[PDB]
């Protein structure tokens, strides 16, 4: 078939028509990012050859290809290392929960580490942990920082932006109840306290159940981790080609040199070990190559990481689908084998209503504009209320300011501004 | 070691910010000394409901990053290079 | 079939006429030797970087 | 070594023009590095056969260091949008973005050059000398609640007040600078104090 774009829904449109949300969902949305690649490294003589001097002697007379090769790989290694440390590395000092959980009805414990000693590692963790399931001078050299640690580092960052905010992010960390600072981050996205302070046992539930849901999702779900498998498999293919390689002939007798030297004169032995030689450093340079572009791959990946973490786990940003779709409220890093996954947790309005507004309301031959709010009306009265909830106000002079007369604003309409 | 085995380095139960990386959170210092390191200075924020921390003071930090912009421009005569 | 390595015992069971066996990417990991008929594995000594 | 990744970008390119002059010096399996001895040593046939193989020494050469050069220039292209992408963000505006321009809530930045790069000074309100106080969420009084226009409801243990929420200065509760907002019997922790009507 020829495929369909999407629903086709056309909004109301009219001069003097709103829709204000009379309601919220909290979404928690999750983003995988690969963070780090298998450190490999791979000697380039016993690769080549390898227990046989004849063909050390005549790869020397190549030049320093081998020694190129290598510093390449080391460079890959060492920058898997520091995409670990920037990504994760991002506090200095290493936060805990209090004993007691009492954050205002939220229920963290899903995403928090648990003494049931798991590694000290939360269960969505857990669940992240058991989905990406995974000798020739080829050697891989272990991550710099264990699992274990990137677990703390994750708890770390938990802790504080649980029981800090934002603050510890951008110097002493300084505690705040979380019912306080989820009032502060909804004021973040336009929304004023008083909607957290009233609604909070609802938020609570929201939010509870959208770290269940994820929890749900992962657990039974499949391919959502495929980012990180698909990094893992593309490494192992390749190195599966490189070994699987070193089976051919590229011309020659046989693939493999002690025929070669039993069975052939030292004049025909160098002539087919030269060619078996050439056929190995053009694969083993294919790799070295190949290794690189996907060590940059990567490394655009860490350093999104790493902004993510920075202006989303340590803050509140206002850069719209940057960490979620909807209004963003907070986030929450996990670990994963080799990247980080991003709770998102947002606002999306919902509830949706009819209304009918006014640029400017014209009293005593004055025109009044809303302060931090829109003009509405049922039909007979007229209110002020924010834009991103309804919440219906009087008009007076404290939600209002006057800037001119009435014969200059298109679509004023036609009311009183009360006096307190 | 998870990496291998040291030969020269005293291991020690103390751990420390590290400076030289061997892998596996073992890494070294200066005798040589090979440790687990240390992530930070742990420390416990007093979370309560009724309380908060408000800063009565300030400082101006000014701190320095480094980004290379440019490379040297070089070029290569091939047909010189190979041939002379 | 000529090689290096460490031969070890084996649990693996060859059926009666197989010789050797191989693993991924065509390596030689274990074989009977002709004589006592016996399954013992290959496993390349030890290498690394210092 | 604080300018530690400009040269490191400078010996990256050193080394590898470095190790590229060394191959000409590598006989690739020729009877000798260099063309001429070839030239006057052998005649014109096993001549071309040597030559063809110095041939393909160096083209694997030269085309490895071009390879090389172009994922480093990719690199330090990643590096220079940065570069551009900060000089607009931190230097000609106030940034939102957190440790983006530097550690701390970002007040500006100036930029300075370097022999192949640039040094970003970011200047950033770091703050200090931090108090406990006790809080809530609203005030009741006359039966309606009170929520600060901006800023947070602190006590120094008896009496109430208003400050803004990076720095302790307190403000009598007054309602211009606070809201009414309902009763207050919907919000969990509201505190019972008098605000001060002018
Ligand atoms: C809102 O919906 C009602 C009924 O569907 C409609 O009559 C009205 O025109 C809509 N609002 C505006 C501003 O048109
Ligand atoms: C808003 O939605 C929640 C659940 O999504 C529901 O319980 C509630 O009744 C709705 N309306 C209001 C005014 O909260
Ligand atoms: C959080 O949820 C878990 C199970 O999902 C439950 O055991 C725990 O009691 C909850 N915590 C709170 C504070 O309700
Ligand atoms: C509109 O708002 C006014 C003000 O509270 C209210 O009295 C009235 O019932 C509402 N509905 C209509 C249809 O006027
Ligand atoms: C909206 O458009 C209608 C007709 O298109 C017009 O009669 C009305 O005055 C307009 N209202 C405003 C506020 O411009
Ligand atoms: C609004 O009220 C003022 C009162 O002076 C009047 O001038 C104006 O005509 C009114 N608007 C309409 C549309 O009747
Ligand atoms: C390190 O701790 C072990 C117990 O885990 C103890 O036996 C040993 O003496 C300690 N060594 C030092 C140097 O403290
Ligand atoms: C803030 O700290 C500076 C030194 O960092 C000090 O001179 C100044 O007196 C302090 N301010 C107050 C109000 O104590
Ligand atoms: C004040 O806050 C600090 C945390 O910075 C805490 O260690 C201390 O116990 C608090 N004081 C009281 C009296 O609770
Ligand atoms: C709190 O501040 C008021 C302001 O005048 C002061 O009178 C009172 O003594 C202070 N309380 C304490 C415990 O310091
Ligand atoms: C704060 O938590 C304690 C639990 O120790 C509880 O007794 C108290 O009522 C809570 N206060 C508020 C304002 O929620
Ligand atoms: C606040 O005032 C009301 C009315 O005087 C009273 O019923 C309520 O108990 C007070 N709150 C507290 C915590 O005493």
């Amino acid at each position: 078939y020829t495929m369909s774009l999407g629903a086709e829904n056309s909004v109301a449109y009219s001069n003097n028509s709103i829709a204000i949300p009379t309601n919220f969902t909290i979404s928690v949305t999750t983003e995988i990012l690969p963070v780090s690649m298998t450190k490999t490294s791979v000697d380039c003589t016993m690769y080549i050859c390898g227990d046989s001097t004849e063909c050390s002697n005549l790869l020397l007379q190549y030049g320093s290809f081998c020694t190129q090769l290598n510093r390449a790989l080391t460079g890959i290694a060492v920058e898997q290392d520091k995409n670990t440390q920037e990504v994760f590395a991002q506090v200095k000092q290493i936060y805990k929960t209090p004993p007691i959980k009492d954050f205002g009805g939220f229920n963290f414990s899903q995403i928090l580490p648990d003494p049931s000693k798991p590694s000290k590692r939360s269960f969505i963790e857990d669940l992240l942990f058991n989905k990406v399931t995974l000798f020739n001078g080829l050697t891989v050299l272990p991550p710099l920082l264990t699992d274990e640690m990137i677990a703390q580092y994750t708890s770390a960052l938990l802790a504080g932006t649980i029981t800090s905010g934002w603050t510890f992010g951008a110097g002493a960390a300084l505690q705040i109840p979380f019912a306080m600072q989820m009032a502060y981050r909804f004021n973040g996205i336009g929304v004023t306290q008083n909607v957290l302070y009233e609604n909070q046992k609802l938020i609570a539930n929201q939010f509870n159940s959208a770290i269940g849901k994820i929890q749900d999702s992962l657990s039974s779900t499949a391919s959502a981790l495929g980012k990180l498998q698909d990094v893992v498999n593309q490494n192992a293919q390749a190195l599966n080609t490189l070994v699987k390689q070193l089976s051919s002939n590229f011309g020659a007798i046989s693939s493999v040199l002690n025929d070669i030297l039993s069975r052939l004169d030292p004049p025909e032995a160098e002539v087919q070990i030269d060619r078996l030689i050439t056929g190995r450093l053009q694969s083993l340079q294919t790799y070295v190559t190949q290794q690189l572009i996907r060590a940059a791959e990567i490394r655009a990946s860490a350093n999104l990481a790493a902004t993510k973490m920075s202006e989303c786990v340590l803050g509140q940003s206002k850069r719209v689908d940057f960490c979620g779709k909807g209004y963003h409220l907070m986030s929450f890093p996990q670990s994963a084998p080799h990247g980080v996954v991003f709770l998102h947790v947002t606002y999306v309005p919902a509830q949706e209503k009819n209304f009918t507004t006014a640029p400017a309301i014209c009293h005593d031959g004055k025109a009044h504009f809303p302060r931090e709010g829109v003009f509405v009306s049922n039909g007979t009265h007229w209110f002020v209320t924010q834009r991103n909830f309804y919440e219906p106000q009087i008009i007076t002079t404290d939600n209002t300011f006057v800037s001119g007369n009435c014969d200059v604003v298109i679509g004023i309409v036609n009311n009183t501004v009360y006096d307190p | 070691t998870r990496a291998g085995c040291l030969i020269g380095a005293e291991h020690v139960n103390n751990s420390y910010e590290c400076d030289i990386p061997i892998g596996a959170g073992i890494c070294a210092s200066y005798s040589i000394i090979a440790y687990t390191m240390s992530l930070g200075a742990e420390n416990s924020v007093a979370y309560s409901n009724n309380s908060i921390a408000i800063p009565t003071n300030f400082t101006i930090s000014v701190t320095t990053e480094i980004l290379p912009v440019s490379m040297t421009k070089t070029s290569v005569d091939c047909t010189m290079y190979i041939c002379g | 079939l000529t090689g290096t390595g460490v031969l070890t015992e084996s649990n693996k069971k060859f059926l009666p006429f197989q010789q050797f066996g191989r693993d991924i990417a065509d390596t030689t990991d274990a074989v009977r030797d002709p004589q006592t008929l016996e399954i013992l594995d290959i496993t390349p000594c030890s290498f690394g970087g210092v």
